[PDB]
RNA sequence: GAUGUCGGCUCAUCACAUCCUGGGGCUGAAGUAGGUCCCAAGGGUAUGGCUGUUCGCCAUUUAAAGUGGUACGCGAGCUGG
RNA sequence: GUGAAGAGGGAAACAACCCAGACCGCCAGCUAAGGUCCCAAAGUCAUGGUUAAGUGGGAAACGAUGUGGGAAGGCCCAGACAGCCAGGAUGUUGGCUUAGAAGCAGCCAUCAUUUAAAGAAAGCGUAAUAGCUCACUGGUCGAGUCGGCCUGCGCGGAAGAU
């Protein structure tokens, strides 16, 4: 259903990452197949509304970053201590 | 509150709605005076026997002006005489107290045609179907 | 869009028949009332004429999606509507059947043969016998004025030199 | 929200007065008919009123839907005159109108010494039936509602001063 | 009525308003449930 | 190197989560009356016995016999029991 | 860590708090925590968003039709969503139960009809038939509207010795 953008990770790490909280957004990662881990960075409040229709789960994304396309679906789900708003999610390849 | 119903029920044997209580509260409740109606109803009866409920369908407008639509006797009375029976079970459909054709049925139908809304005399046969299976009968194609 | 088709496909179902009939009635009512629907429904069934009860919104959308013919300029405001594809006389009579538990004023307009009748002269057209009785009536028009009418006027002259 | 894009549209012979803020109808057969719009601000234009958002203000579509409906109510006021027809039942109540004053019981031994407002006129066909002339929609069903105030249609018997909406629903009597 | 705390629909009838701070049940069905404060 | 205790009188004072009149909703409230019930510190709010004594038991007043604090009010006042 | 074994600044103040570690003298400037209308020294600060409780600047469970913004999305002038108004029908006051038991006292059937359409009924309410709202039907109606979620602000909950 959703077309959405990342950006490649500028910073790595705890330190890095409580740094893009404070702005809006978080971490996010595209595993298997053949091929290397594709590290990104998503827009939290670009999914939140995206995921509050069941759909971000029954249908698969375009997630474009460098301009890239290989289509994801969701994995297992990280969540801050008080909110089940997205600390960071794990993805696989489709 | 205007304090209206439309299509206000009764079910009476023609000749016993003087009393108030076969007649239950209800048309009070919509303003029909008990007494003028039973005088009203008395002129179209003179055809029908004592002790065989007549349906009775009343519209009561906002100013508690009314008018009353007079029926054909039930498919219900109907069943319950052809198939020897006094009363219901009680118990629809998996309590069995005896068993009506569709012949039998198809006759009720026309004895009920100029009350039924039906396009076909089937559709009719349709309708008081149901009514047989409420009591305890066993509607046989 | 609406998310499901309930209001999409009775559009096409309505406008099909509505193109199509040879006499149709647009009338007000705003509550139709039951008691007289059933006994229209009734006398429809006696004479093959069909009536639906539609709401501007419907018939808006209709007029959008299909082209209609001398019925549209009436599909504003609350609206009933009988029509017939066969016998054009019961439509324009049932509109008179309507009319014996109802206010007269209420037609809008009506359509005979693909013509445009405005609102006042539905009520003098409207006693209409049906496309049978009606070329039977103009073929003894033509019959009559043809030779009976032509023996009528020889019969006429012979009377006046008969003396008394 | 459908309410406050509304134009009126006015109409012919009815002066509507504007100082911004107070709005005021005049017109033949009446005086002092008007409108307060407080948080928002409503432009007449030359008939097509336009409501929108007030300098000094953050709330929206309260007052808006306000001054249409009262606007408009009070251009009926002036145009045709507001509805008249009041009615009580129970016994020995009555509001029988002499002049200024409307005549009741409430079982008191003082006179109850009820009395319509300057502004306002009324007249009685029988007894316990008032007839009230003006055109102000306010006004009207103020003096009804201080006249009902402590004898409003009970949920019970019904019985009250009984004019436009209303809460009386009925109830059967207690089991023997 | 009681008094309470919580406001909540009593009624399909119950339109819940805002009379100065405190969200009151006022309904036009029934006087039966005017409820104080919520 | 003394912040020292109980109960009662006299004399008090302050909090209202009011014993009562008062204004008002609901009611399975007809009205009445009661059940339910909110605002309210303004004002009135009983006596003899036995016990160290509040509370008790008993006789008794009036429409009535309240709620809470005060070096658990008040021994540089009293009974100091 | 501080006091114990330290002065000064700020907190309505204090023997441990937060900043800071008094050699003295100097009507000298900056910075810290803290502040910047008057007490009282400095911002009634610029731009945008929002509430109307002295919340702010006092705390929870808890709740709803309190109120706005936002992005994503269904509905969406071809007519919304919701109310108000009018229709709510044929068998049929079905069967049992009963004074009548009739959608709404109880229990069983949970159906069928001409229908563009009306559940042998979702919720209310003196036991109840009632009265009422309700989809669905059609008016009024011609623009925003609602479910989810992020988010600013609210609430009542929050009654006592001077």
């Amino acid at each position: 259903m959703f077309t959405i953008n990342a950006e490649v990770r500028k910073e790595q790490g705890k330190g890095a990452s409580r740094r893009l909280r404070a702005a809006n957004k978080f971490p996010a990662i595209i595993y298997g197949g053949k091929e290397a881990p594709l590290a990104i960075e998503l827009d939290h409040d670009k999914v939140m509304n995206m995921q509050a229709k069941a759909e971000f789960y029954s249908e698969v994304l375009t997630i474009v970053v460098d301009g890239k396309e290989i289509k994801v679906k969701a994995q297992d789900v990280q969540r801050h201590p008080y909110k089940p708003k997205l600390q960071h999610i794990d993805f696989v390849r489709a | 509150a205007k304090k209206v119903q439309a299509y206000v029920k009764l079910q009476v044997a023609a000749g016993m709605a003087n009393p108030s209580p076969p007649v239950g509260p209800a048309l009070g409740q919509q303003g029909v005076n008990i007494m003028e109606f039973c005088k009203a109803f008395n002129a179209k009866t003179d055809s029908i026997e004592k002790g065989l409920p007549i349906p009775v369908v009343i519209t009561v407008y906002a100013d508690r002006s009314f008018t009353f639509v007079t029926k054909t006797p039930p498919a219900a009375v109907l069943l319950k005489k052809a198939a020897g029976i006094k009363s219901g079970s009680g118990k629809p459909n998996k309590d069995k107290v005896g068993k009506i054709s569709r012949a039998q049925l198809q006759e009720i139908a026309q004895t009920k045609a100029a009350d039924m809304t039906g396009a076909d005399i089937e559709a009719m046969t349709r309708s008081i179907e149901g009514t047989a299976r409420s009591m305890g009968l066993v509607v046989e194609d | 869009a609406l998310n499901l088709q309930d209001k999409q496909a009775i559009v096409a179902e309505v406008s099909e028949v509505a193109k199509g009939a040879l006499s149709a009635v647009v009338a007000d009512s705003r509550g139709v009332t039951v008691d007289k629907m059933t006994e229209l429904r009734k006398a429809g069934r006696e004479a093959g004429v069909y009536m639906r009860v539609v709401r501007n919104t419907l018939l808006r959308r209709a007029v959008e999606g299909t082209p209609f013919e001398c019925l549209k300029d009436a599909f504003v405001g609350p609206t009933l509507i009988a029509y017939s594809m066969e016998h054009p006389g019961a439509a324009a009579r049932l509109f008179k059947e309507f009319a014996k538990a109802n206010a007269k004023f209420e037609v809008k307009a009506a359509a005979f043969e693909g013509e445009l009748i405005p609102a006042s002269q539905i009520d003098r057209l409207a006693t209409l016998p049906t496309y049978e009785e009606a070329i039977a009536r103009l073929m003894a028009t033509m019959k009559e004025a043809s030779a009976g009418k032509l023996v009528r006027t020889l019969a006429a002259v012979r009377d006046a030199k008969e003396a008394a | 929200s459908r309410v406050a894009k509304a134009p009126v549209v006015v109409p012919a012979g009815v002066d509507v007065k504007i100082n911004g803020q107070v709005i005021t109808i005049k017109g033949k057969n009446g005086e002092l008919t008007r409108t307060l719009n407080d948080a928002v601000e409503v432009k007449h234009a030359d008939n097509t009123l336009t409501f929108g958002p007030r300098d000094g203000y953050a709330d929206g579509w309260a007052q808006a839907g306000t001054a249409r409906a009262l606007l408009n109510s009070m251009v009926i006021g002036v145009t045709e005159g507001f509805t008249k027809k009041l009615q009580l039942v129970g016994v020995g109540y009555r509001a029988a109108v002499k002049g200024n004053v409307i005549n009741l019981s409430l079982g008191f031994s003082h006179p109850v010494d009820h009395q319509l407002p300057a502004g306002i006129t009324a007249e009685c066909p029988t007894q316990t039936e008032i007839v009230l002339k003006g055109a102000d929609k306010q006004v009207i069903g103020q003096v009804a509602a201080d006249l009902r105030a402590y004898r409003r249609p009970e949920p019970y018997k019904g019985k009250g001063v009984r004019y436009a909406d209303e809460v009386v629903r009925t109830k059967e009597a207690k089991k023997k | 009525m009681k008094v309470r705390a919580s406001v909540k629909k009593l009624c399909r009838n119950c339109k819940i308003v805002k009379r100065d701070g405190v969200i009151r049940v006022i309904c036009s069905a029934e006087p039966k449930h005017k409820q104080r404060q919520g």
